[PDB]
C-alpha cells in the first residue's frame, strides 16, 4: 500500500506471485486488502487472479467479491464460471447486470430448474425469456405450459415441434389460441392447416366453416385426408364442400346416412367409385 | 347520504399521473354530484 | 492491521463470548474488509442475531443475499413493518416468495396487505388481488387492478363485486379501472341489477370522450379534405 | 328569456339559466329551454343534471336527436375514410 505510483512494482510481485504457485488463501488476500479500502479497485488483470483464484477456493468469497466490486468484466467471467462448476454465481453475475436472456440460458443448461428459472422470468418480461422458457418446456413435455412461454413473446417460431408435441397429447383447445394469434405474424400454411385440424379434432364447427371461408391459404384435401383417416365425419363434408371433390365426400357421406344429397353429389361426379359406393 | 359517503371517501380522484389512461373528468361532478345534496 | 481474514471470525467469537456488548464497534470497524455473508451464517447457529441488527441495518447499503433475508426475518420476529417496506423498496436481492409465505399469514392485516404487495413485485395477480379479497374490502383491492393495465381482471372483479350486493362503491370500482372496461359489458350488468345510480358518471365521461372524439375527428377530416382542394 | 340566448351564441350563458331554471321546479318547459339553446349545450352536463333532478320525460328528445346526428356523423366519416383509403390504393 506504501507504494502508490505505477502497477509496475505490482506487476512484478504479482507476476511472481502467479507464477510462485501459491496455494490458496496466500494471494487472493493481496488483492483482498489493496482492492478494498485503497486505490487499487481497477480492473488491469484484478478480475481472474482474484476472481479466478477464489474459483480455485471454490467459495462464497466469489459472492461478496461480485457484490462489493464494480467496474469489472462480467461475460467472460461469467463464461469462465459457468465453465466452471459455479453456476450460482454467474447467476448472481446476470442478475446484477440485470441481463435477463444471459441468466435462464445459463440455469437450465446447467441445472435445468424450471420451478426456479420461470419465477425469475415471471418478475423480468422479455419474449427472448420466454422464448428460451417455452424451448425448455419442450424438454419435458410440457406443451400446456410450452404456451403460456409463448403468449407472452407471440413468437411463432417452432411451431413445427410445438405440432411434433401436439399430436403426443391431445390438447386441441390452446393449440387452437397459439395458432390463431400466431396467425398474425407468421402468414404459413402449416398454421392453418394444422389450425384446422385441430378444430375439427375440438369440433367447433361454426367458426371452422367461416375460418375457410376468408383467405384461408391453406391446403385443403391434405387435412381432408385426416378426416376420414381419422374417421372425424361432418367434417370432410365441410372442406370438400367450398373446395368441390365429389368423390372423395360421398366415401364419407356413406358413414354419415344421408343419401339424398349423396347422389346429388355423384350425379355431378359421374366417376364409377363414387356411384358403385352411393349404391 | 352514507351510500355517497362510502364511496367518496373509499375512493376519489388525487393529483396522479396515471390520469393518462382516457384523461378522466367525471372526478369533477362525482366529487360533489350528488354530496351536500 | 491484520494480515489474514480468519482472525475476524474467531475474535467475534472471542468477544461474543467475553465482551458481546462491546462487539458493535468492532463490528462498525471491520465491516469493510469481512464477508458479512459467513457472519450472519455463523451468528445463526450461535443466534445472537438480535443484537447485531442495528449493524446489519447499516451494512444493507452492499444488498448481500443472507443480509437482507435474515434482517427481514428479524423484522417479522419483532413485528415491524415500516422499515420492511424501506428495505423491501430500497433493496430487491431476496426472494419474494419466502418472504410472502410468512406475511400472508402473520396473524395481521399489515404484514398480509405487504404480502399481497410485493407479489406484483413479480408480476403475479390473480393472487395478491384474490388474496385481499378475503379482508380488504376496504379500496386495495380495487386499486391494484387499475395498475394491472390487464384487462378482464377488472371484470371477473366487478362481476364478484356484484355476486355479493356491496353495489355502494361500485362506482369506484370503475373510477380507477376505468380505461379496463368497455361500456358493453358496463351497461349490461348494470341494468342487469337495475342500477344506474351511482353508475351513471361512467357513461357520462364516456359521452364527454367519445363525443369530442367525433368532433375533432370530423374537424381534421374537414380541415384534410379542404386541403386535398389546394 | 329563453330566446335571447339562442342569438347570444355564447356558451355558459344557458348553463347558468339552465340551472337558475332548475332551482325552481318549473321543468315542464325545461324540454323548450334546450330547443331554441341546443347549439348551446353540451350533452355531459345536460344528462348530469337531468339525472340529478330524476327527470328523463320531456329531457330524452334532445339526446334523441343527439342518437341521431352523431350516428350520421361517425357513419358518414367511416364513409369518407373507406373512399380516401380506397382511393389511396390507385
Amino acid at each position: 500500500l506504501s507504494e502508490t505510483q505505477d502497477p509496475e512494482e505490482v506487476s512484478v510481485t504479482v507476476k511472481a506471485f502467479m507464477t510462485a504457485d501459491l496455494p490458496n488463501e496466500l494471494i487472493e488476500l493481496l488483492e483482498k486488502i489493496v482492492l478494498d479500502n485503497s486505490v487499487f479497485s481497477e480492473h488491469r488483470n484484478l478480475q481472474n487472479l482474484l476472481i479466478l483464484t477464489a474459483i480455485k477456493a471454490d467459495r462464497t468469497r466469489v459472492m461478496e467479491y461480485i457484490n462489493r466490486l464494480d467496474n469489472y468484466d462480467a461475460p467472460d467471467i461469467a463464461n469462465i464460471a459457468i465453465s466452471n462448476e459455479l453456476f450460482e454465481e454467474a447467476f448472481a453475475i446476470f442478475r446484477k447486470f440485470d441481463v435477463n436472456t444471459s441468466a435462464v440460458q445459463v440455469l437450465i443448461e446447467h441445472i435445468g430448474n424450471l420451478d426456479r428459472a420461470y419465477e425469475f422470468a415471471e418478475r423480468c418480461n422479455e419474449p427472448a425469456v420466454w422464448s428460451q422458457l417455452a424451448k425448455a418446456q419442450l424438454q419435458k413435455g410440457m406443451v400446456k405450459e410450452a404456451i403460456d412461454s409463448y403468449i407472452k413473446a407471440d413468437d411463432p417460431s417452432s411451431y413445427m415441434e410445438v405440432v411434433q408435441a401436439a399430436n403426443t397429447s391431445g390438447n386441441w383447445e390452446e393449440l387452437v389460441k397459439y395458432l390463431q394469434m400466431a396467425r398474425k405474424k407468421a402468414r404459413e400454411s402449416y398454421v392453418e392447416t394444422e389450425l384446422i385440424f385441430a378444430l375439427a379434432k375440438t369440433n367447433r364447427l361454426a367458426e371452422l366453416e367461416e375460418f375457410i371461408n376468408g383467405p384461408n391459404n391453406a391446403h385443403i384435401q391434405q387435412v381432408g385426408d385426416r378426416c376420414y383417416d381419422e374417421k372425424m365425419y361432418d367434417a370432410a363434408k365441410l372442406l370438400y364442400n367450398n373446395v368441390s371433390n365429389f368423390g372423395r365426400l360421398a366415401s364419407t357421406l356413406v358413414h354419415l346416412g344421408e343419401y339424398q344429397a349423396a347422389v346429388d353429389g355423384a350425379r355431378k361426379a359421374n366417376s364409377t367409385r363414387t356411384w358403385k359406393e352411393v349404391c | 347520504g352514507t351510500e355517497w359517503e362510502k364511496v367518496a371517501q373509499l375512493c376519489d380522484f388525487n393529483p396522479k399521473s396515471s390520469k393518462q389512461c382516457k384523461d378522466v373528468s367525471r372526478l369533477r361532478s362525482v366529487l360533489m354530484s350528488l354530496k351536500q345534496t | 492491521k491484520v494480515a489474514n481474514v480468519e482472525l475476524y471470525y474467531r475474535a467475534i467469537q472471542f468477544y461474543l463470548e467475553f465482551k458481546p456488548l462491546l462487539l458493535n464497534d468492532l463490528l462498525m470497524v471491520l465491516s469493510p474488509r469481512l464477508d458479512h455473508t459467513r457472519a450472519v451464517n455463523y451468528f445463526s447457529k450461535v443466534k445472537q442475531l438480535p443484537l447485531v441488527k442495528p449493524y446489519l441495518r447499516s451494512v444493507q447499503n452492499h444488498n448481500n443475499k443472507s443480509v437482507n433475508e435474515s434482517l427481514n426475518n428479524l423484522f417479522i420476529t419483532e413485528e415491524d413493518y415500516q422499515a420492511l417496506r424501506t428495505s423491501i423498496d430500497a433493496y430487491d436481492n431476496f426472494d419474494n416468495i419466502s418472504l410472502a409465505q410468512r406475511l400472508e399469514k402473520h396473524e395481521l392485516i399489515e404484514f398480509r396487505r405487504i404480502a399481497a404487495y410485493l407479489f406484483k413485485g413479480n408480476n403475479r395477480w390473480k393472487q395478491s388481488v384474490e388474496l385481499c379479497k378475503k379482508d380488504s374490502l376496504y379500496k386495495d383491492a380495487m386499486q391494484y387492478a387499475s395498475e394491472s393495465k390487464d384487462t378482464e381482471l377488472a371484470e371477473e372483479l366487478l362481476q364478484w363485486f356484484l355476486q355479493e350486493e356491496k353495489r355502494e362503491c361500485f362506482g369506484a370500482c370503475l373510477f380507477t379501472c376505468y380505461d379496463l372496461l368497455r361500456p358493453d359489458v358496463v351497461l349490461e350488468t348494470a341494468w342487469r341489477h337495475n342500477i344506474m345510480d351511482f353508475a351513471m358518471p361512467y357513461f357520462i365521461q364516456v359521452m364527454k370522450e367519445y363525443l369530442t372524439k367525433v368532433d375533432k375527428l370530423d374537424a381534421s377530416e374537414s380541415l384534410r379534405k379542404e386541403e386535398e382542394q389546394a
